[PDB]
């Protein structure tokens, strides 16, 4: 140890990432007509604890009639999830919703499903995603949307109201602009702008309220006569190849998963 | 012709993070130099960041009850913030230095006589334990401890957070809750002591240490 | 600078021991028919005040009559100079004095004329010292006399007394015995033995209490029937070539130099 | 021993017929170079001597 300490006994790697692959396939038997030797151990040592176990005699699998992995991460959590969801009552207004990891805070004010889910299997995140909002109803409607990154200006969290920004403020820091009647969808990219090193959702309190935010989505409508049907924005997130999981905390427990109820 | 020698005027001393200019100057006066010891005075390993930082301190310490129910919190622990304290060494450089990374060793141990029985689970978790299922504790870096087993486990974990190092004077969140409850009641016999005290060791490793300053808090 | 400090202008070493050797000799002039640029300097500056003086043409000195160098401390010392002086009253009695340094303690209880300045012409002293002691008076009186290292048992200082030590004890410390008729004198040799690295006379109180003493030296008589002549102790001091000298301090100043005044 | 930079007191600058010595003079400050118009905004000869 590099750290001036010394042991007698070793230091072996405990619950390490990314053991095997998440499909059956060949990375003979698995273990048989031998000794099942790894049918007994002492879980409380790490070293042994990690001797392979075994039972019986078991055969090889075989292959997966799927090409890819579902486990893997990527690819799994590559199918953007749902985020949340709001409605406008009157014109010209805008609503701003933060994209917080927190645990604590509960939907629709958080984290739902999935989302919530996945984001408290590790202690640490950093990276790009893909986020993808659909629009429900009217038509004709010009709108817009920016990414304000943490720690900056930004109207009111969670809430429906005029907007009280400046206009060059909202598009300096990249903007975007739709029409109803020609898309009633975007799927744009959320750049990994933070002063932090990673974000997190399991924290406490203070830093549960800094370090525990990629980002916040601001989209602002106009041309909304309510004389019109009602306008529904739907946000659905994607991680990226170029985002990071780092360290695996236990899951969530149950009555903590909690879920928009609605249709 | 013959140039005669005049003084330098300008120049710039220090050392470390402290710098001096100095405008009417002059050359430094030294005597003799370092001497080693053909004979020392004293023999262990002359005080360094290893020596006073990275060693082992006694944390904190309680007791373990046949009282204690199931997934009962034996102890709850902001590791680091623990460490900060004049109670231990480390704190000299701690003290004085704004921000700091690092990794840590834990080392948890007791004494259950042979006739108690049960056990109880070590998890090193960052931040907070938020709502995590305490049954899935072992994902943690942790250190399982078994009565009819072993009295001690050891934990060896590095930096681990979302900002770049820890602020000591005002932190923001705990880098380490170190967790400890009963993974299985400590039932007896009647007659055997119906406790066992417990302690907690720690020390930090790689310890990157960052802008000396004079606050306090 | 091995201790992270850095600098722009140099470092040269200031006042240096042994600089030039004590003796007229050759180790053409001196200095001259060129130009004296050691006749002017910047005092202040460390470097600049090396600048070997020189104001006028001047030739080499030559060669002196007498061998030694009278200038080197080890033939100088060499000569055992004074030390203290006491007298017996009465019969069985013995008297204890300490070898101190101290600039503090004034004679007779205490460090006189040469020795007193010598030892305050540097800041740490070590090593054994040949100490010589003259018998001045009586006769057919036997003696013994012990040399007791600092921080140990020992009679009270500058006392005659009847000593509280046990024979054992004494002669232990390693010890002498002899016998005025048959002799007069002692030249014997006192060892370095002192727990300290060295010792100093010039100090504060505290420590000129304990590591201001190379040791101390104890006589006691015997068979004096006092019907006898008066029984006297001069004792020498010379320094033996396994003595060290560090670091130079400035001389004591005239009125501290005091000398015990007899005949 | 490092020798560290400190100005130029005295100095003698000037252009044709026009001398100037300075005594607490200091380097002087330019910026850019000439540029040569890779189209020019005149085409006659530069004024000279012999033009006028
Ligand atoms: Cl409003
Ligand atoms: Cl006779
Ligand atoms: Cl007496
Ligand atoms: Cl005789």
């Amino acid at each position: 140890d590099d750290s001036g300490g010394f042991s007698t006994t070793v230091s072996t790697e405990q619950n390490v990432p990314d053991p095997q692959v998440g499909i059956t396939t060949m990375r003979m038997d698995v273990s048989g007509v031998q000794a099942p030797v790894g049918a007994i151990t002492t879980i409380e040592d790490p070293v042994l604890a990690k001797k392979v176990p075994e039972t019986f005699p078991e055969l090889k699998p075989g292959e997966s009639r799927h090409t890819s992995d579902h486990m893997s991460i990527y690819k799994f959590m590559g199918r953007s999830h749902f985020l949340c969801t709001f409605t406008f009552n009157s014109n010209n207004k805008e609503y701003t919703f933060p994209i917080t990891l927190s645990s604590t805070s509960n939907p629709p004010h958080g984290l739902p499903s999935t989302l919530r889910w996945f984001f408290n299997l590790f202690q640490l995140y950093r990276g790009p995603l893909d986020l993808t909002i659909i629009i429900t109803g009217a038509t004709d409607v010009d709108g817009m949307a920016w990414f304000t990154p943490v720690g900056l200006a930004v109207d009111t969290p969670w809430v429906e109201k005029e907007s009280a920004l400046q206009i060059d403020y909202k598009t300096a820091l990249g903007a975007v602009r739709f029409n109803t009647r020609r898309t009633g969808n975007i799927q744009i990219r959320l750049p990994w702008y933070s002063y932090l090193y990673a974000v997190s959702g399991a924290l406490d309190g203070l830093g549960d309220k800094t370090d525990s935010t990629f980002g916040l989505v601001s989209i602002q409508i106009a041309n909304y006569n309510h004389s019109d049907e009602y306008l529904s924005f739907s946000c659905y997130l994607s991680v990226t190849e170029q985002s990071e999981f780092y360290f695996p905390r236990a899951p969530l427990n149950s009555n903590a998963m909690l879920s928009t109820e609605s249709m | 012709e013959q140039m005669i020698q005049s003084v330098d005027r300008t120049a710039v001393t220090g050392a470390s993070y402290f710098t001096s200019v100095d405008q009417s100057s002059v050359h430094t006066a030294e005597v003799g130099s370092h001497q080693i010891e053909p004979l020392k005075t004293s023999v262990d390993k002359p005080g360094s960041k290893k020596t006073q930082g990275e060693k082992f301190f006694l944390i904190h310490s309680a007791r373990w009850l046949t009282t204690h129910a199931l997934f009962h919190e034996v102890a709850k622990l902001d590791v680091v913030k623990l460490l900060y304290n004049e109670q231990f060494a480390v704190q000299g450089l701690l003290r004085y230095h704004t921000y700091a990374r690092f990794g840590i060793e834990i080392q948890v141990q007791i004494n259950p006589t042979p006739f108690q029985q049960g056990g109880l689970i070590c998890a090193m978790v960052p931040g907070d334990q938020s709502y995590g299922s305490i049954a899935s504790l072992t994902v943690y870096p942790h250190g399982l401890l078994n009565c009819n087993i072993n009295n001690v486990v050891r934990i060896k974990v590095p930096f681990i957070y979302t900002r770049g190092a820890y602020h000591f004077k005002d932190p923001q969140y705990p880098v380490w809750e170190l967790t400890i409850r009963v993974w299985s009641e400590l039932n007896i016999g009647t007659g055997t002591s119906a406790y066992t005290s417990l302690n907690v060791l720690a020390r930090f490793t790689d310890l990157e240490l960052h802008g000396l300053t004079p606050l306090s808090t």
